[PDB]
């Protein structure tokens, strides 16, 4: 639904490189022409989140490799362990919201 | 229009004027290297500034010096198309003027036995090409902008995380052209440091007393000095209003008895109108208050001569007692706050640990090289050559601009190096920043960034050559003799000649030209990259740098970047914009005098943008000048905002100067999404040449403007009346008007025909021009390979619909109808290259003959006469090309293996066959052969006769060039002869060689037949010459590597038709793998019975965010309803002035628009020949962002009688039956971009194998094996698979008995690994203990 | 060993030698200096030079990067010592892992493959036969139609009518693995049993491209073969994409249809208000089919049909019940698609 | 030498050197490394036929 | 591929990853900062046995 | 090394003097010796190049990863090997007795030495001239179509 918001209905609001939001949001949808200063406007969120997903990959493959490097040397070993013990369960409620 | 524009008008959906029109777009290459070889005499630009620099270079070692004049250049070795055939590179030898100055001691200056040298050779130097190219080693290459920061001087915060609170510091940067690093900064404890070339931190004060500044000359330049007095006993002060202003004072405040501030009150504003008025210049104050203050100069006893306190030191109840005792009378202090005023200056000389000049120089010298000791004249060497010496730092022509320019100066000129005061007044600036009045510079700001284009980075690889140079010259001036040892012998020509070349194909912004298509080749030419020397690395600077910046408007593209891990790094420069005078960024605007608007342009620097007011294109003007609205959408200063009329100052050009030329020729822009039009743009750059390439219907307007300014397409010079056509030479009589007195008036057009690029692609120039046309300057000739009549023709389009198929649409897949490959319309041709090279050995020479021992005669039968494969053979992947035999010797045959060669019978002694083969896959045809010789050339009978071809073609293209020249050159002398006396039946019948001597009497007429008879001899004189050297160059012994025989290059076309895997790319973003290729009877059909080409899927379009592909094919179907309806008639053949009203009404469409096509005036051969053109759909161009309009495709939509909603009912070819909803059909632009399925496949079984490593490698026959990451162990780690890793690790990998052993069992049938220990720690097991550390396998 | 520190002539004729043998002899050299000097005349000044250097000698030699920085004698760049074999990110300790070259592999872009089923994939045809290069000579001698070893590869390169029916029956039954970079999760590789495809483009099942983060545009995979029973039965019992169709990260199933599929269902089960053929009784889900195909009745509308659905039994099976149901016809001719149970 | 494999290598060598230390190959990620069976999976069962008979021999 | 040589020193050589190395494998043996250690090796000072 | 240095003295002579390159057939003139010695001298006078040597780097890779190793024999050609010895075994196997003795004596087929007209002769029962019969007569059968098809296919090679 966020995707059918810009192209008929309106785009929103863009960031500037500083990281606060721009005043006055583009009004244009992709239906109908965008304006110059409005899309140099939408462009710096194009070169900025694209931008984070070119690291994306190197932080969260970092991520994976240090996970393995701690837990690779870890197999079952017996069918049952002799301890009735474990840990407490309770359903996440967030204030009043299951 | 011109004749070239009137075949073939497109319509125009714009509604703004243009005002200033495209210039070429390649000229930030061509005229930045003309600047590098320009004869500019005291402008310091190229060459000329490199050599001025250095030379003349003096030595009064031995009391010489050589002195420079002048340089030479011009008599290229071999031309441009000459260098691609025969692999030269293309280069101008440089000849400098030197000459030997002999000194005599005995007058100021005495010369004795002057020795002038007229040339001597320094190398040769790479020229530029027509377009803006290179040719190094035969290859076409490209140099790259570098984007940097301009020197001068830089203002950076820094205040993330610094100490432990976060501080904010401030830090001033003096950065040169050429030279070391000046950085002044302020540490955690507030004081403030020098560094000298980025190394380590010494006191600020260390730099003032190196230039011979005393401890007292120090304080007096930056503090306000408090002056206290002492009279009669008592202790007194000069007061001044300004400095006791809300600070509590702890005395009373007297003056003359009267008390105005006493103990324990404050002072606000009151009682500063008290004590000005009473004229109060001296109060008293206590002991208390002068101690702990800072002393600025030095006060000795003048009655002893002893030093009671020096400059900058502690005062105390004793120390003041004692000034007393000496008898002084005046005491100088500082005056320091907490918030407007600081002591920086005066806590760091306590810290500073030199005394004097000398011990500063010291200091200096042990920072740079801490190693030998050093003297007094060492040190003072070295300070003196690191900022202040001409020939080791340069701020050059743009420092001293920047660097003046904010400092606040009067001057803009200035010298390279730094004077004594501008090291201070840096220092004064970066002090007031830090108390308060002072701003922060932006480093991503393009006024604080500069671009070095060609000429200006092959200028400083051409000076650190000269200084390779300068070495050997000055030493050996004093070591030998000043008598023999003269001129050419002095300087060498290896240091120079080495520095070049390792730039122009070695650097790393020298690349290979991407002409995958002319977009391509313009648009790397005008790359502008932040990766160059001194300028930023991969992971540096943050990501501060790649995000884009207000000052990019309309000089930097926004969306077309590369989207890897360069992403901001490297950018496409803006259509409009170019490089100013000092190497800085601008854009063209258009004048506002407060109120009405003049077409008065103006180019603006990133600086000058924030003074001014600039309005929006978006705008609408009253008749041509002032503005209709009051409320204008404007940008002022970096912010954008709502503006009056009578405040705007200037306003922009066109809607197309924040876009760059490979974003541009994108149609609805602003319907798509700023991310992929990001990845659009790359896209088409990516695109192959088509067969036959064909107009796009839905275009911009630029299309016409890429083709031209490429250069690939052929262009007219001067025009005329077109005399000859041929599929190889366009020739053309001059309309006379252009043509000078002096030569004849045809000009020849060599098209360059099936030629191999870079990315191996065909480069072809097709004719365009009929035999009896007028074309004038500008004018289209010949097309590109990815070129249309005119305009530029990518990709080809298809009839696309958006529906969903069985499965062969799911993500991003396109399908293909049989007719696609049918007729050829993604049919693309490439040329490529295999060479084979028959080398010298230890056991044995190599020969190139047709004998091989192993197979014939079945491949034999394509190889021709004892050499190689003949021309114009068809060969499949496993021919043999050249027969390549290698001596091999031993050759120790088996016990069994003996016994095969004595039944059957066998000859394989020392002879290998290593011959070269067709690579394993599928080829097409042969289509010309090259072969290279030795110096001592033994020249092949099939080596020989090629040679006998070179030269005869050779004849016949300068004969037929001469003969044409001469054909003009007479029939010009005709029109000579004939005006003033008339023989039109008298000449004709006399032998035409004897005209020379006949002419008119002696007059202006006979100074005219004077040039034409002397050009008649200078062509026949020319033509000898150019024989000449034609003969010399094929008879010429090709010098090549050593140990090396004979080169022989065999040329192939493959024409490699699409087919399923395959990258097809629409122009908005839209990519997609090819699924199957559908015959054309299942595939969708309209009403009418048309069969839908290509259908894409209809899914990937909401997601994607682009809209623009959708209203091109929209568009598309609109284009071809107009074409239809021209396609419908000439068939039948209607009237032409019944067909000449439905063309008039097409061309104006939606009321209103801008494009005015002339009213139907074209004459009737005019009209008839562009209805033909216009049969296969409409060309009609929509602007980057004030195009055409939702409503108004509409209202085109209506005149090929089509829906206006786009969407048409189809029927299933498969079933018959109706799809439930209507479609929308159409034509949208397809791509057939680069690194097709054909280059993608590879398969490995067995092969060869790397020798440190025992694990696969790829080379020759079969492709390399796919590594096997630690990534993908995880994978079988999770899995229970245990057996399959074991493969991947020995018997596939590196185990040398493992993987013969387990293909023998696949082979017997077996399937079992039997593993061993592999190779990959057998190696690191005896590395380990070259080490000196014992590891060994112990057992159960 | 001088074959780990090889002095190898090149195709050109100049030699490439290794950064070992340059540290090598600055060894030796000042080793028998040494031993000269010590019989030699022994002054301390030198003896204690040549021992100082000497030491350094053998650190240069062990790990370049402590104590200076050795220079090589034609090169400008720090020599890789013995401890730079090791490590330095690409070594030999590292490249066990990472840097690792596999045999019997092969790489092509994607495409899509709607005909086929779970198990399968569209291998190329040049490709399989590139790949299962020894796995044919195996099956060609057996068969009797080829003599020996080297009569056998002459079939397989002159590409013979005979050799591609014997190149299906070594593939069939026989699991081939697809690999696609990067690999996050183990489901990144899965074995597939392939069917013969002219062309030299992979074609890829349509739902496992939910597992991998694949997209049909410009993407390739690696395809990898496993040679042994021990490998072939690890990759059919475990690796297998019909054996993986649950996500090892939550219960819920990775192999879910998307796209294409989703809105091919979503279009079949809406109803409209009065479509074409409302108000019927309906025989069986069969009917329902009858209809539509025909031409004489939509998908949507509300539409009586008569449906034979069988709930589970306690222990299994025998509960069928038979009821009047108030669907639409796109909805009964799915439920022919659903099971039984 | 699973440690020597992400780890700084010079720093593990040294120290199993000086302790004398030994690998008796137990850790997945020693096995992949020196070209053994992996001590999960299917060379889980394998791995357990070698284990036992340490004690007793 | 396999077999391997031996020089032999004159002078005995101290080994680079038992010396540098942090926190010194020598050092800590005998009890030593590495700047005493190593004056000793480089000849300039004696050192007590 | 005398002679590498006196290459380098008139190399920066012949280059300017001249304009171009000093090419073999003109450098030769000026040191008094023949061409086939400057062209030899020129080869041995280059230093062998370093291992680690980057070629493009991008991702990361020298010129010792690229030399591939001649001296391994391929897998495909070692299984022909073992595949050759396996059929002339039965090919021998087909001959009379004692024509498969002097065969693998003749040729050294399974025997460690390789033995010579005259040594079987004393150690076979039969005359000198009689061994050169047989074993043209244990050829000839061999060279027959029917028999040795097997054979025929090792003759590509
Ligand atoms: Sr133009
Ligand atoms: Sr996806
Ligand atoms: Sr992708
Ligand atoms: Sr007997």
């Amino acid at each position: 639904a966020a995707q059918i918001r810009q192209l008929a209905g309106m785009r929103g609001l863009m960031a500037k490189p500083d990281g606060s939001i721009i005043e006055t949001p583009i009004t244009a949808n992709f239906r109908e022409g965008l304006n110059v200063l409005q899309y140099f406007i939408s462009t710096h969120g194009a070169r900025k989140g694209l931008a984070d997903t070119a690291l994306k990959t190197a932080n969260s493959g970092y991520l994976t490799r240090r996970l393995v490097d701690v837990a690779q040397d870890l197999v079952v070993t017996e069918d049952d362990c002799g301890t009735h013990e474990g840990i407490m369960m309770t359903p996440v409620i967030e204030g009043g919201d299951v | 229009y011109s004749y070239t524009e009137k075949k073939r008008i497109r319509k125009d959906f714009g509604k703004r004027p243009q005002v200033l029109d495209v210039p070429y777009l390649l000229s930030i290459q061509l005229d930045s290297f003309q600047k590098f070889i320009e004869q500019d005499p005291e402008g310091q630009y190229g060459l000329e500034a490199a050599f001025r620099s250095v030379f003349p270079i003096q030595s009064y070692s031995g009391n010489s010096e050589l002195q420079y004049v002048s340089y030479r250049l011009g008599e290229p070795v071999f031309d441009v198309q000459e260098c691609q055939i025969r692999g030269v590179t293309y280069s101008a030898p440089l000849r400098v003027k030197l000459r030997l100055v002999i000194y005599e001691r005995e007058a100021p200056e005495g010369t004795v036995k002057d020795i002038k040298e007229q040339e001597v050779y320094m190398g040769e130097i790479p020229l530029m090409t027509d377009n803006g190219t290179f040719v190094i080693n035969g290859t076409e290459r490209v140099i790259v902008s570098q984007l940097h920061r301009s020197p001068g001087v830089f203002f950076d915060s820094d205040k993330g995380k610094t100490h432990s609170s976060g501080k904010v510091l401030y830090n001033a940067r003096i950065i040169p052209y050429r030279g070391s690093w000046l950085d002044f900064e302020f540490d955690p404890k507030d004081n403030l440091f020098v560094r000298i070339d980025r190394r380590r931190k010494l006191p600020a004060t260390i730099i003032l007393r190196a230039l011979n500044y005393t401890t007292e000359q120090i304080l007096d330049l930056f503090f306000e000095k408090v002056i206290f007095e002492i009279r009669d006993n008592k202790l007194q002060m000069e007061l001044v209003p300004e400095r006791l202003r809300g600070e509590t004072a702890s005395f009373d405040i007297e003056a003359n008895g009267k008390v105005y501030v006493e103990k324990g009150r404050r002072i606000t504003a009151r009682h500063i109108r008290q004590l000005e008025k009473d004229d109060v210049k001296l109060i008293e104050v206590p002991v208390e208050y002068i101690a702990g203050k800072v002393v600025a100069k030095d006060y000795i006893d003048e009655s002893t001569g002893e030093l009671i306190c020096a400059a900058n030191m502690e005062l105390s109840l004793d120390l003041l007692a004692k000034l007393s005792q000496s008898g002084h009378k005046r005491i100088e202090t500082l005056f320091t706050n907490d918030l407007d005023h600081g002591p920086y200056i005066s806590e760091t000389l306590r810290v500073d640990p030199t005394n004097d000049r000398l011990s500063a120089l010291v200091e200096i010298y042990r920072m740079m090289r801490p190693g030998e000791p050093p003297t007094r004249e060492a040190a003072e060497s070295l300070f003196e050559n690191l900022f202040f010496s001409e020939d080791r730092y340069d701020l050059s022509a743009v420092g001293r601009m920047k660097f003046n320019r904010s400092l606040l100066r009067e001057e803009i000129e200035g010298s390279g190096i730094l004077s004594k005061d501008d090291i201070i007044d840096v220092m004064k600036k970066l002090i007031d920043i830090r108390n308060g009045k002072g701003e922060v510079d932006d480093i991503d700001h393009l006024g604080n960034r500069r671009i070095r284009s060609v000429g200006e980075m092959a200028e400083n690889q051409f000076r650190v050559g000269l200084v390779r140079v300068e070495r050997a010259v000055k030493e050996r001036l004093s070591l030998g003799d000043l008598d023999t040892l003269m001129p050419q012998d002095m300087i060498n020509a290896k240091p120079i000649s080495a520095a070049v070349k390792e730039f122009f194909g070695s650097s790393q912004l020298s690349q290979f030209m991407d002409q995958n298509n002319p977009l391509s080749e313009i648009t790397h030419k005008r790359r502008i990259s932040a990766l160059g020397p001194g300028g930023l690395t991969r992971e540096r600077a943050g990501f501060e740098v790649r995000d884009v910046h207000p000052t990019h408007y309309g000089r930097v593209c926004p969306i077309e970047t590369p989207e890897g891990p360069n992403i901001g790094l490297i950018n496409s420069l803006s259509v409009y914009a170019q490089t100013n005078e000092y190497g800085f960024l601008e854009t063209p605007y258009r004048k506002v005098t407060d109120g009405v608007v003049t077409d008065e342009i103006h180019y603006l620097s990133a600086i000058e943008e924030g003074n001014y007011v600039i309005a929006q294109a978006n705008s609408n003007l009253d008749e041509e000048g002032h503005f209709v609205e009051d409320l204008v959408t404007c940008r002022s200063k970096g912010e954008s905002s709502l503006f009056s009329r009578d405040q705007v100052d200037y306003m922009d050009v066109s809607t197309q100067q924040v876009v760059s030329v490979g974003a541009s020729l994108i149609p609805f822009l602003e319907h798509d999404d700023a991310n992929r039009a990001l990845m659009g743009a790359n896209m088409q750059r990516q695109a192959v040449p088509t067969l036959r390439a064909d107009k796009p219907l839905v275009g911009t307007g630029m299309e016409r403007a890429v083709a031209v300014d490429s250069g690939v397409t052929a262009v007219a010079k001067r025009g005329g009346v077109v005399q000859y056509v041929d599929a190889s030479r366009i020739v053309i009589k001059v309309n006379e008007d252009e043509m000078y007195p002096g030569e004849a008036g045809i000009d020849i057009y060599n098209l360059t025909k099936y030629t191999r690029s870079n990315q191996n692609t065909c480069i072809n120039q097709m004719p365009c021009v009929s035999l009896g046309e007028p074309v004038e300057r500008g004018d289209v000739l010949a097309d590109g390979p990815s070129t249309d009549l005119g305009e530029l023709a990518l990709g080809q389009n298809m009839r696309v619909a958006f529906m969903p198929w069985n499965g062969y649409n799911f993500e991003d897949s396109i399908l293909v109808s049989e007719r696609v490959v049918q007729e050829d319309r993604f049919t693309t041709i490439h040329i490529q290259e295999l060479a084979c090279v028959s080398r010298d050995t230890k056991l044995g020479p190599e020969e190139i003959t047709a004998d091989i021992p192993n197979v014939g005669e079945a491949a034999l039968s394509k190889l021709d006469e004892s050499g190689i494969v003949y021309i114009g053979a068809e060969v499949t992947g496993g021919d043999i090309l050249v027969g390549k035999v290698t001596p091999k010797g031993e050759t120790q045959l088996t016990p069994e293996e003996k016994l095969l060669r004595a039944i059957f019978g066998e000859k394989a002694s020392d002879v290998k066959d290593s011959s070269l083969r067709v690579p394993n896959g599928v080829s097409g045809t042969v289509i010309d052969v090259q072969v290279f010789t030795r110096d001592g050339v033994e020249k092949d009978k099939r080596a020989l006769e090629i040679e006998e071809m070179q030269l005869k073609q050779a004849k016949k293209d300068l004969s037929e060039e001469l003969q044409i020249l001469e054909a003009g050159l007479f029939s010009r002398i005709r029109a000579v002869l004939v005006a003033g006396g008339v023989e039109a039946e008298k000449l004709d019948k006399l032998p035409r060689d004897r005209w020379l001597e006949l002419g008119l009497t002696d007059e202006e007429k006979q100074n005219q037949l004077e040039q034409l008879a002397e050009q008649y001899d200078e062509l026949k004189h020319e033509f000898e010459k150019k024989l000449e050297a034609k003969r010399r160059k094929i008879t010429q012994g090709d010098d090549l590597a050593p140990g090396v025989l004979k080169i022989v290059k065999v040329y192939l076309a493959v024409k490699r038709r699409i087919q399923p895997g395959d990258k097809m790319a629409g122009r908005h973003g839209n990519k997609g793998v090819i699924s199957k290729i559908n015959p054309i009877e299942d595939m969708p059909y309209d009403e009418n019975g048309t069969p839908v080409d290509i259908v894409l899927n209809p899914l990937g379009v909401p997601s994607r965010m682009n809209i623009g592909q959708i209203l091109e094919t929209h568009l598309g179907m609109a284009a071809k309803g107009i074409g239809d309806k021209i396609n419908a008639m000439l068939k039948q053949q209607q009237e032409v002035a019944k067909l000449r009203e439905f063309i008039q009404r097409a061309y104006d469409l939606g009321a209103d628009v801008r494009q005015k096509v002339d009213l139907s005036t074209f004459s009737d051969e005019e009209v008839m020949r562009l209805a033909e053109n216009l049969r296969k759909g409409m060309p009609i161009a929509t602007p980057v962002f004030d195009g055409a309009k939702e409503a108004e495709i509409k209202e085109l939509l209506k005149l090929g009688d089509l829906p206006t909603s786009g969407q048409i009912r189809l029927y299933d070819g498969r079933t018959g039956e109706q799809f439930e909803r209507p479609v929308t059909v159409g034509y949208m632009y397809m791509l057939k971009l680069n690194h097709l399925v054909d280059d993608k496949m590879h398969a490995r079984s067995t092969g060869s194998y790397s020798l440190v490593t025992q694990q696969p490698l790829g080379g020759k026959a079969q492709f390399g094996g796919q590594r096997f990451g630690e990534m993908e162990v995880w994978a079988l780690e999770a899995y229970g698979a245990a057996y399959t890793l074991q493969e991947m690790l020995t018997v596939k990998s590196d185990d040398v008995n493992g993987r013969t052993k387990m293909y023998k069992n696949i082979v017997d049938g077996n399937h079992q690994m039997e593993p061993g220990m592999p190779e990959s720690f057998n190696v690191l097991l005896k590395e380990i203990r070259s080490l000196g550390i014992n590891i060994e396998l112990e057992d159960e | 060993p001088p074959d780990l520190r090889p002095l190898v002539p090149l195709d050109g004729g100049r030699f490439a030698t290794s950064d070992l043998n340059d540290l090598y002899r600055r060894v030796i050299n000042r080793n028998n200096r040494l031993k000269r000097l010590l019989d030699l005349a022994a002054p301390d000044i030198i003896v204690r030079n040549e021992k100082r250097m000497l030491q350094e000698a053998v650190d240069a030699l062990l790990d370049n990067g402590r104590r200076g920085r050795a220079i090589t004698g034609s090169n400008k760049r720090p020599l890789k010592s013995l401890a730079d074999m090791i490590k330095g990110k690409q070594g030999r300790f590292r490249q066990n892992l990472l840097g690792k070259r596999v045999d019997y592999s092969g790489r092509s872009v994607i495409t899509v493959g709607p005909y086929l089923r779970l198990h399968q994939c569209g291998l190329p045809k040049k490709m399989a036969l590139e790949l299962f290069k020894p796995f044919i000579y195996g099956k060609l001698e057996l068969r009797g139609l080829a003599t020996t070893i080297k009569a056998a590869k002459k079939m397989v390169e002159r590409e013979e009518a005979v050799v591609w029916d014997i190149l299906d029956e070594v593939i069939r039954e026989h699991p081939v693995l697809l690999n696609r970079a990067p690999t996050l999760h183990r489901l990144g590789i899965q074995a597939f049993e392939p069917v013969l495809i002219e062309g030299k483009a992979i074609q890829l099942h349509p739902l496992v491209c939910a597992a991998y983060n694949a997209d049909f545009d410009g993407d390739q995979m690696a395809v990898h073969v496993p040679l042994t029973l021990e490998a072939q039965l690890e990759a059919r019992a475990l690796m297998m994409s019909t054996n993986n169709i649950l996500s090892p990260a939550n219960g819920e199933p990775i192999i879910v249809p998307s796209q294409d599929v989703v809105l091919g269902l979503y279009y079949m089960t809406r109803d409209c208000v009065n479509a074409k053929g409302e108000g019927m009784v309906l025989t069986g889900p069969k009917e329902a089919e009858r209809l539509y195909r025909s031409g004489l009745a939509s998908l949507h509308a509300r539409v009586k049909v008569r449906i034979t659905e069988y709930e589970k039994d306690a222990n299994g099976e025998l509960v069928a019940k038979t009821s009047l149901k108030d669907t639409t016809v796109g909805r009964a001719i799915l439920w022919m698609i659903v099971p039984k149970g | 030498i699973s440690a020597a494999s992400f780890q700084e290598t010079t720093r593990v060598l040294t120290e199993a050197a000086v302790a004398g230390k030994r690998d008796e190959l137990r850790g997945l990620k020693e096995n992949v490394i020196v070209g053994r069976l992996i001590p999960a999976g299917t060379g889980y069962a394998y791995h357990q036929d070698r284990m036992r008979r340490r004690a007793a021999g | 591929r396999e077999r391997m040589g031996h020089i032999e020193l004159a002078s005995p050589t101290a080994h680079i990853w038992f010396l540098k190395s942090l926190p010194s494998r020598i050092g800590l043996l005998l009890d030593m900062p590495l700047r005493d250690i190593e004056r000793v090796l480089y000849f300039e000072s004696y050192v007590v046995i | 090394i005398e002679t590498i240095n006196k290459l380098n003295r008139i190399s920066r002579q012949m280059l300017q003097e001249m304009g171009r390159e000093p090419t073999p057939e003109e450098l030769a003139e000026r040191m008094l010796m023949p061409e086939d010695k400057i062209r030899k001298v020129l080869k041995i006078a280059k230093e062998p190049i370093s291992m680690e040597t980057p070629i493009g780097d991008d991702e990361d890779s020298h010129l010792g990863d690229f030399i591939e190793d001649t001296t391994l024999e391929l897998p495909l050609d070692s299984a022909t090997t073992e595949s050759l010895r396996a059929a002339t075994h039965d090919v021998l196997a087909g001959l009379t007795a004692r024509e498969a003795k002097v065969l693998r004596m003749r040729f050294g087929i399974d025997m460690n030495t390789d033995y010579t007209l005259e040594e079987v002769g004393k150690q076979f029962d039969v005359t000198r001239e009689r061994i050169r019969q047989i074993e043209a007569k244990a050829l000839r059968k061999l060279r027959h179509p029917s028999r040795s098809e097997v054979l025929r296919s090792f003759l590509d090679d």
